[PDB]
RNA sequence: AUAAAU
């Protein structure tokens, strides 16, 4: 996104590819920029979120949910991403939806067992993310977002029996009382390849001058698929050691817990 | 639609040892094509990749080359448009690394890849993954037999779902994809994969000799 | 399954309300000062908009510049999760939006001289993340606080109100059931005046009505323009007070 | 604030007044005393002369026009410093921004007071801002270039040359009031005296 | 491409108008004369106005309704625009700012006020059902478009006849005009379109305050006055003594007074038309058999 | 083709030691190189006044030598030199017949006896 | 409405009618001398003459 | 062969027609030569802007056809390279299909031909030459070859013909066939005896529209 | 006698005649032929050895050609000329500025974007983007060729402004003197520009001309003047 | 040398 000129770029990358490397702001290779996280304001949905980053960076997450017959209905969590003033079809939009829906599969990186509500009938969850606006790669921007709003989300509670095979009672669900959404939502982290460097939450400058990037997903205390190398910019694009490939996946290991943590407050 | 044929709309569809093979250069509608087919087990995948370029962009002011690819599908419709473009996000994020942009200052390289056929047999009491390392080869190929200068030879592998593109005989990685599979498979699939590399390496080179003779 | 009525014999609608009230007002100015030269979030009712205003900027084509005035461009994104009913499709294409859209920009061409920015563009991007009823009244009055936020020059405010009718007498300020019993009127008032930038009506009403609605109308939306007023001064007394 | 336009007097209803004496100097003074506009312009030589000379000065009020021997009077003329920086009488110029710089050098005179017609016509966005433009098309009058390119010196200066010495101010505050009236109802007067004071 | 006009001609227009004179000889109030030629099928009807020529057809093809609406039929307005009204025009242009309002105008005069009686249209409940399209035709411009096009459909569609059919469940034999008589489409009233535009008198002296140079409003505009308005206002009326839609989009602020009497003016054109359009739908049900009263069983 | 100037298109470029290296490029799309031949850089004699309208032609083609790159749109191009010029073209804008280069200043066709003024090369 | 004093001059960020002066932005009243303006609040910066600033060139 | 046709009905266009055969009836406007868009210019001659709107619903792939035939009438008999980096639009409305147009075509087809040749004619665009264009079918019984034939005759057709000549020297001279669209099966017998008594109703045919021509035109001139 | 195109020619092949618009000088095969239809008139000068023909037909679409009278609109101003649009949707034309009496390379003309002017065309080529210049030699020492000023224009097919132009037999500034005075602009681009001291004559003056225009009767020409100015005196 | 490269 950013335009810089081939002197700012060479700073950077001197700044950053340095052995004691130092961020342009002075950031530690694993720490990440504040940001502010709205819950619970879309009263018409089962749960919102709001991501606001430093830069400006914000994002919109919405949580619907719908009554869906699991045998016919392989996946039940569908990822829906859009950005105001920029096209659906871009390839950056729809390589994001993909992601992202491989992120929360049902069975994947999701107890889609909180979902299912009988024997034939299960809670379809509808994702739809909003990026109003954005100055890198989004991905973990959305991740965080769309955390936030899983672990904040209240879906209708079942009153009639939960045996459609036999009895066959229409799905009828008591008025006013609602069932918190418990799930483990994944979380979706972005590094970027410097030199031998590996820096967590990649700046827009950062990202510009960087050699090569990883997008490495979180569940569950461990590392998990999906996990993607990814060209940040592509002026400056360069194979990697695979130590580096070893390195990026223990430092995740080592920093989300953190992360985790400060996220997981209610 | 008033742009195709797709007939009547009430109407409703239907409802019910490595081996390889390399050809370039059999398409004269632009400038650099590749053939690449194989066939393991019960499974067999053959796909076309077409380079047009390097070609002018007016007014452009980029002082490198800019790669565009996209996959598309021959005859069976499997793939969602979606996946498509997300591999090919990260089929550019290799090559912008592979092709020596420096030589094509304002102009671009438009890479075509057909997935005309991939044929699938299940067992009853990820999926695009396994063409990955097909399309690199492909499109490796295809640049090469174009004329397009590569700084390394573009190759991947396939195993348990993680597919990890290599160059410099294996030394350094260009590309990574996992989905699924298994945990603790990271030291296995990059000594696998670099094994299935090495191979697929010595046959592009051996393709362009031959052709090339 | 169930069934409801429009106005009782008490004088009491379907949601509480009287004939003649305005529902809750929020108005909040400088929302996204890294993402637009102006923004706006606006809430009233249940409506959740943002509007952000990019420019006035340098056009991204030449082959799209005027050089006697700025271009004047306004994009509306009804999100599908805007409604109770999450809608499969988007919204963008539909020929409603695009008459709505192209309506909005009728109202205020004439209500900016446009004159004093030439080969510039103001690019104008909406966000409706909830709808409840009157949503182009509510588009209308965010509009009006993001460019006044942008420091863009402009002649007058241009008020946005919902006028729902029943027999005799029409209901201020509609929501999506009464909106769903009844034809409702949609008007876009400049200023304090009598003049009307948008006239808006989609269902059939009675001619003799009309009259008397938009007399409701306008003394409502004078209310609602004081209220921006308020809105936005009160904010600068209470930005004042957080800076000492 | 708007007013009805004031005709500039018929043509050959009055004779050009030339001064070059201190005492019609002292007279016209007292005479620029009495207005609350005036129209001011020079002409300037600078061929026989290193930096340049302030040949003639050009003075109208509503009645009459001034011809002024900046020469002969070049010692005497900073008097009109009463009136030049008397803030409650516009001193209107077209093309002046020279002028006010040789005002300075030769003759030691400043304006406080200005009105410059020529960011009046920008400001309204008239298709040319050239000053004979508006005696074309106001006042009826053919402009003639040929005089310029001489020197103003030699004298007595010629009949068809005085019209050009006084067809310059003779016109200006009409076109001032017309400039003014449209420059306040387009919402840009404020504009143009600031650009006046820059200059 | 943008279209050329001398500023000569945009000083002569618009003087005129306020000598309350105008290029084609009308009055401010007046509504050019609207001829309607029907063709030999039913749903066949040409609209004149002028210089302005249009023409629609209106058809139906047996059709599957929507879940969300079981027992309502189908029905769509087609008004593409083409270079032959004009090279102003961009062939396929569905987007542009006056395209859009006219497509708007039109849905919401003829659709959405439901003039068409949709639940008519259904054959067997969630099954079949008839999908009526009217397809507007712009052969040439003289301006009044939106106009031109609300009679085309509205004379269209009163005009036009379905084939008879007899249902029994899933399986309906679609008499052919042949072997029996075609049906009418029902209506449920007649929506008329009137087209408003706005100028301004750019004149020094105005006479008294209490009677003022005000505004200038005429009725449907030719080509050369719709370039020159700084207003446009569609209202549309009917004989039932109520506003089927009024849209105003910007363009010049007026009062709401003289909305008012813009709408009440157009209540009495809208009048004449409705009688006359039905008079001719008459004149042309009688013309269409030689020998009617010979055929008859009733 | 302009008053002042004549654009042009860019097909082959001739080699150094005849041979030559054709530009494969469609000329439906404008993807091809585009250059600017200016009025003064069309002969050495008499460089002010040039009638572009009796050097050039629509569809002519013409051997020059290209000064300098220019911007990205137009090249700069020559045809001062004898060997520079119109080299082949037709009468009638390329409905009539074939026509070749006799004269530096002169072209004529031997088939219908037409003669155009255009400005050719020595071979 | 800021004034009713036709003498003023009006500068910018206002717009008059006879004597009426009104605000066109949302700020705070400045006069200078006789040149009646409303300062906005907010807005894109300005260029002034002689102004030492600093760019990226956007097109060549 | 009775045809009839008006010229000069539209207003904003620099052409217009309205050609009627049998039931078919087709309007068409001409205007050019104007400036083009950047994708349609031509260095040397002119572009053509060829668009068919057919009867019924949108245009679909079917009128794309007959823009496609319509066009290979057309370019031939206009002089071009009289007007290079040029646009000439030309627009057909098929108001009235005269035929099933679920299954033909044809009459449309000649129509259309016709009207845009006499567009062309009114718009004043420089023209090589004339030109004509006829429906012809062949019966499945008789065998017969039925110039101009109904709806009903085509229904009971075993082939079905679009022909279109182009004549010079005051309509006397065949200098070319620009366009035959032959769908079906054929015998050579038939065909010539086609084309023997085809010429002979088309040379009566541009004697009346001769007639036609002059007739209209003449009041206009002095 | 009418004529067609693709019409035989009675002139013999060796014996010349000068083109005249409708006639077209094939550049391949280099026969003469008619590609306009109309009336074919020919003028024969002296005993013997030179002739002249045209065809005249009706057309609208003007095509600029040297020495032709035609009223253009600048639309825009570029760096050394305006550029005039005879014609909508038709290619530009260019006109130079020192293309005016007393012109200067130091003072350019004061015409506006908006403004009408009279221009005769002095360069005309097929492939060659067109000019035209405000002073004609040929009328005389002045050409009478400058901007209009208000008045109102009159679209009009290229025949009827050729006779309003060339023939002296045309009743219609006849019947309009007889009503009015009026000064008038004649283009053979199609455009005549009319101008009176009163609003309502010059409108009285249009609707004629449209009639006229519409019309094309001689008989109905006189009468319709006298209808059209009765018509504008109720309306009043 | 009285206002130069939209």
């Amino acid at each position: 996104h950013m335009s810089l000129s081939v002197a700012e770029k060479s700073y950077l990358y001197d700044s950053l590819a340095s052995t004691p490397s130092i961020r342009p702001d002075g950031r530690l290779p694993h720490q990440f920029r504040p940001i502010e996280i709205f819950t619970d304001f879309l009263p018409s949905s089962n749960g919102s979120s709001r991501i606001i980053a430093s830069d400006g960076s914000e994002c919109i997450v919405s949580i619907k949910s719908k009554v869906v017959d699991h045998h016919v209905e392989n996946e039940l969590l569908q990822v829906d991403v859009d950005i105001a003033g920029q096209r659906d079809d871009a390839l950056v939009v729809e390589t994001i939806t993909s992601l992202l829906n491989k992120v929360l599969k049902s069975g994947s990186g999701v107890d889609s067992s909180k979902l299912q509500l009988t024997k034939k009938y299960s809670f379809k969850i509808f994702v739809d993310v909003l990026v109003i606006s954005s100055h890198s790669h989004p991905i973990s921007l959305i991740s965080f977002a769309i955390y936030s709003a899983l672990n904040s989300t209240y879906l209708p509670k079942l009153i009639s029996a939960f045996d459609d095979l036999e009895v066959e009672e229409l799905p009828t669900f008591h008025d006013y009382d609602m069932v918190k959404l418990d799930i483990n939502p994944p979380l979706v982290f972005i590094l970027a390849v410097v030199g031998n460097n590996m820096l967590l939450d990649p700046a827009a400058n950062e990202s510009e001058v960087a050699n090569n990037g990883l997008i490495i997903s979180w569940s569950n205390g461990k590392i998990t698929s999906p996990i993607r190398s990814v060209a940040l910019n592509d002026s400056n694009v360069k194979s990697f050691k695979p130590h580096l490939l070893k390195q990026g996946l223990a430092m995740v290991e080592k920093y989300a817990p953190d992360v985790v943590r400060s996220l997981e407050n209610l | 639609d008033r742009r195709r044929l797709l007939g009547p709309a009430a109407a409703k569809p239907m409802a019910f040892e490595q081996e390889l093979s390399l050809h370039t250069g059999f398409i004269e509608n632009c400038n650099g094509s590749a053939l690449v087919e194989a066939r393991s087990l019960g499974h067999q995948t053959s796909l076309i990749s077409a380079v047009y370029g390097p070609r002018s962009i007016r007014g452009s002011f980029t002082s490198q080359g800019t790669i565009s690819i996209q996959l598309k599908n021959g005859l069976l419709e499997k793939y969602n448009t979606n996946e498509l473009k997300e591999v090919s996000s990260f089929l550019m994020g290799i090559f912008n690394s592979v092709v020596n942009l420096s030589r094509y200052p304002k102009s671009g390289i438009d890479i075509f890849v057909y997935l005309t056929y991939d044929k699938d047999l299940t067992n009853n009491p990820s999926q695009i993954s396994s063409l990955i390392p097909h399309c690199i080869t492909s499109i490796t190929l295809a640049l090469a037999d174009a004329g397009i200068e590569l700084v390394d030879m573009a190759g991947a592998g396939e195993a348990n779902g993680t597919v990890v593109s290599f160059i410099k005989n294996g030394e350094e990685i260009v590309g990574f994809w996992k989905d699924d599979g298994d945990d603790e498979d990271l030291l296995e699939c990059l000594d696998r994969c670099k094994e299935q590399y090495n191979r697929y390496r010595d046959l592009m080179i051996s393709c362009l000799m031959n052709q090339e003779t | 399954m169930s069934r409801l009525e429009i106005y009782s014999p008490e004088g009491l609608r379907l949601d509480g309300r009287r004939w003649n009230e305005l529902r809750r007002f929020e108005s909040s100015i400088n929302t996204h000062p890294h993402a637009a030269d102006g923004s706006s979030y606006m809430e009233q009712g249940n409506n959740k908009i943002i509007t952000l205003v990019k420019g006035p900027k340098e056009p991204r084509l030449k082959s799209q510049m005027d050089t006697s005035k700025a271009l004047l461009n306004v994009s509306v994104n009804i999100t599908k999760f805007s409604k109770f009913e999450r809608s499969k499709s988007s919204h963008k294409n539909e020929r409603r939006v695009l008459e709505i859209q192209t309506s909005l920009v009728r109202m205020f061409e004439k209500n900016v001289m446009l004159n004093i920015y030439p080969r510039t563009v103001i690019d104008i991007e909406i966000h409706v993340l909830e709808q409840d009823g009157g949503i182009m009244g509510s588009l209308i009055n965010g509009i009006t606080l993001a460019l006044i936020d942008a420091g863009i020059s402009m002649f007058d405010y241009i008020s946005g109100i919902s006028v729902g009718l029943y027999d005799t007498t029409p209901l201020l300020d509609t929501n999506s059931l009464e909106e769903n019993a009844m034809s409702t009127v949609t008007l876009g008032v400049v200023g304090k005046s009598e003049k009307l930038s948008l006239l808006l009506v989609e269902d059939k009403i009675p001619l003799d009505r009309l009259e008397n609605v938009l007399a409701i109308g306008i003394a409502g939306a004078h209310r609602v323009r004081d209220l921006m007023d308020e809105e936005l001064r009160k904010h600068a007394q209470k930005r004042v007070s957080n800076a000492s | 604030q708007i007013r009805e336009e004031i005709p500039s007097k018929s043509w050959d209803d009055s004779v050009p007044i030339w001064v070059d004496t201190s005492t019609e100097l002292e007279s016209m003074l007292e005479d620029l005393k009495n207005t609350k506009e005036i129209a001011v312009d020079l002409e300037h030589h600078d061929y026989r002369s290193y930096y340049g000379i302030v040949c003639l000065m050009q003075i109208s009020t509503r009645e009459r026009d001034y011809l002024v021997d900046t020469l002969k009077l070049r010692e005497n003329l900073h008097i009109l410093n009463e009136v030049f920086t008397n803030p409650s009488i516009v001193k209107v110029f077209h093309g002046a921004f020279m002028n006010i710089i040789w005002l300075q050098r030769d003759l030691g005179l400043y304006v406080v007071g200005l009105f410059d017609t020529y960011h009046a016509s920008k400001a309204i966005g008239l298709p040319r801002h050239s000053l004979a433009y508006l005696l074309e098309n106001f006042a009826n009058f053919k402009t003639s270039k040929k005089y310029q390119l001489a020197d103003w010196r030699i004298r007595p200066l010629s009949k068809p040359m005085t019209a050009y010495a006084r067809a310059d101010t003779h016109f200006l505050l009409n076109i001032y009031d017309q400039l003014r009236n449209k420059l306040i109802e387009s919402n840009k007067l404020a504009g143009v005296l600031y650009e006046s004071r820059n200059v | 491409k943008d279209i050329e006009i001398s500023a000569s001609e945009s000083k002569f227009i618009l003087e005129a108008l306020r000598q309350n004179y105008r290029l084609d000889g009308r009055s401010f109030d007046q509504f050019r004369d609207v001829e309607i030629t029907f063709g030999k099928e039913f749903g066949d009807v040409s609209v004149k106005m002028g210089n302005t020529k249009v023409h629609c057809r209106i058809s139906c093809q047996i059709a599957q309704p929507y879940e969300d609406r079981p027992f309502e039929g189908l029905f769509v307005i087609s008004t593409e625009i083409s270079p032959m009204a004009g090279s102003q025009f961009e062939n396929g242009n569905i987007t542009g700012e006056d395209e859009v309002l006219c497509s708007r105008i039109i849905e919401k005069s003829v659709r959405r006020s439901g003039a068409l009686d949709v639940e008519g249209l259904c054959i067997v409940a969630g099954s079949k059902c008839w999908a009526v399209r009217a397809d507007v035709h712009f052969l040439d411009c003289d301006g009044g478009f939106i106009d031109a096009s609300c009679i085309a459909v509205m004379a269209g569609l009163m005009h036009f006849k379905k084939p008879d059919i007899t249902v029994h469940g899933e399986q309906i034999i679609v008499h052919p005009v042949n072997e029996r008589e075609p049906v009418p489409l029902g209506i449920l009233h007649i929506p008329i379109c009137v087209t408003f535009s706005f100028f301004n008198p750019q004149d020094t002296e105005e006479n008294i305050k209490g009677e003022t140079n005000s505004e200038i409003s005429i009725i449907d505009a030719t080509l050369k006055e719709e370039l020159l308005r700084d207003g446009v206002l569609t209202v549309t009326l009917n004989k039932n003594r109520e506003v089927v839609q009024v849209s105003k989009a910007g363009g010049l602020p007026m009062d709401a007074l003289t909305l008012m009497k813009c709408c009440h003016e157009a209540y009495s054109i809208i009048e004449k038309i409705t009688d006359q359009i039905l008079q001719l739908l008459k004149e042309d049900s009688e013309k269409r058999n030689k020998y009617a009263a010979m055929l008859t069983s009733e | 083709l302009s008053l002042q100037r004549a654009n042009v298109e860019i097909l082959a470029v001739e080699d150094k030691p005849a041979t030559f290296s054709v530009s494969q490029a469609s000329s439906d799309l404008g993807e091809t190189f585009r250059g600017i031949i200016r009025s003064q850089d069309v002969r050495s004699t008499d460089r002010d006044r040039v009638k572009v309208i009796e050097c050039f032609k629509p569809g002519d083609i013409v051997r020059a030598q290209v000064l300098s790159l220019g911007d990205g749109t137009n090249y700069y191009l020559t045809t001062a030199r004898n060997d520079l010029g119109v080299v082949f073209a037709r009468a009638a804008n390329g409905a009539g017949g074939l026509m070749y280069a006799t004269d530096w200043q002169m072209m004529t066709s031997p088939v219908t006896g037409a003669t155009e003024k255009r400005k050719c090369a020595k071979p | 409405l800021v004034t009713d004093d036709p003498i003023w001059m009006r500068g910018h960020g206002t717009y008059f009618l006879d004597n009426m002066t009104y605000s066109s932005v949302a700020g705070t009243v400045s006069r200078v001398n006789r040149l009646l303006s409303v300062i906005p609040l907010k807005g894109r910066y300005a260029p002034e003459t002689g102004d030492h600033v600093v760019g990226r060139i956007a097109e060549v | 062969m009775s045809v009839q046709a008006e010229i000069g009905i539209l207003d904003h266009v620099d052409g217009s027609s309205e050609f009627v055969s049998q039931d078919t009836k087709v309007i068409c406007s001409v205007t050019g030569p104007i400036e083009p868009k950047a994708r349609q210019e031509l260095p040397t001659q002119l572009a053509l802007e060829i668009i068919v709107r057919p009867a019924k619903g949108v245009a679909t792939t079917r009128e794309k056809v007959l823009e496609d035939k319509l066009r290979a009438v057309l370019t031939p008999l206009i002089t071009r390279h009289c007007y290079p980096r040029q646009l000439c639009q030309i627009t057909c409305q098929i108001l009235e299909s005269g035929e099933d147009e679920a299954e033909f075509s044809l009459r449309e087809l000649s129509c259309c031909i016709n009207a845009a040749f006499l567009a062309l004619v009114d718009a004043g665009i420089a023209l090589n030459s004339m030109c004509a264009s006829i429906p012809i079918a062949i019966i499945k019984d008789t065998s017969d070859i039925i110039v101009d034939p109904t709806a009903e005759q085509l229904k009971i057709s075993l082939s079905v013909h679009t022909l279109a000549l182009e004549f010079v020297n005051g309509g006397k001279v065949v200098k070319n066939v620009l366009l035959l669209d032959s769908n079906g099966d054929f015998n050579e017998d038939q065909l010539f005896s086609l084309l023997e008594l085809g010429e002979q109703k088309c040379q009566e045919l541009v004697t009346n529209i001769r007639r036609i021509i002059q007739d209209n035109i003449s009041p206009r001139l002095v | 006698t009418f004529i067609f195109p693709g019409d035989s020619f009675p002139v013999d092949p060796t014996t010349p005649v000068k083109l005249g618009p409708g006639i077209y000088c094939d550049p391949n095969t280099q026969e003469i032929r008619p590609v306009n239809t109309g009336v074919l008139h020919v003028s024969a000068k002296g005993k013997s050895g030179v002739q002249t023909a045209y065809i005249d037909y009706s057309s609208k679409r003007y095509i600029p050609s040297v020495n032709d009278f035609v009223i253009g609109v600048i639309i825009g101003t570029f760096s050394d000329s305006y550029k005039v649009s005879l014609q909508n949707f038709s290619s530009s034309v260019s006109l130079s500025y020192m293309a005016f009496p007393n012109a200067s390379k130091k003072n350019r003309p004061t015409l506006q974007v908006g403004d009408l002017v009279y221009a005769r065309v002095c360069t005309a080529e097929k492939e060659l983007e067109a000019e035209i210049e405000c002073f004609d030699s040929t009328t005389g020492r002045d050409a009478g060729f400058g901007i209009l000023e208000d008045g109102m224009i009159i679209d009009v097919n290229l025949n009827f402004a050729r006779q309003l132009l060339f023939n002296n037999d045309f009743p219609l500034l006849k019947v309009l003197a007889a009503h009015t005075k009026f000064e008038v602009a004649i283009g053979l681009n199609g455009k005549i520009w009319v101008k009176c001291e009163e609003l309502s004559n010059t409108l009285a003056c249009y609707r004629t001309i449209m009639e006229c225009c519409q019309k094309n009767d001689t008989a109905a020409f006189k009468d319709i003047a006298k209808r059209q100015f009765k018509e504008i005196l109720t309306v009043k």
